[PDB]
């Protein structure tokens, strides 16, 4: 599958943002972004502008 | 009915009199405080949402 999602920014000017999703035993992720640091298991830091 | 208008800010007096037969004059004065306010209008309109440093800003100016 390809999970779609959408970030809206309602505010005045532009705004940047990170969306990272936690992986789980049973879901290959395609990247080895697993990066565990200070107790935390998450995805690389996107860095999109909206 | 008197129509207050900005001028009378902040305080205006009322004096009044009548004359009987072109010889007697009798009068009275009452003093009134008008709301100590702006003669005209002036407000800086904005959005009040939390801005971010050096960011682009818009403020409307009503006057």
């Amino acid at each position: 599958i390809q999970l779609k999602g959408t970030v809206y920014n309602y505010r005045t000017s532009g705004m940047q943002f990170c969306v990272k999703m936690s992986a789980v035993e049973g879901i290959c992720t395609s990247e080895s972004p697993v990066i565990d640091h200070q107790g935390t298991k998450s995805s690389k830091c996107v860095r999109q502008k909206v | 009915n008197l129509h207050i208008t900005p001028d009378l800010i902040p305080s205006f007096r009322f004096v009044a009199y009548y004359q009987v037969g072109n010889n007697e004059i009798v009068a009275d004065s009452v003093w009134v405080d008008v709301k100590d306010t702006c003669m005209g209008t002036l407000v800086v309109k904005g959005d009040n949402l939390i801005q971010m440093p050096g960011a682009a800003m818009k403020i409307k100016l009503e006057g």
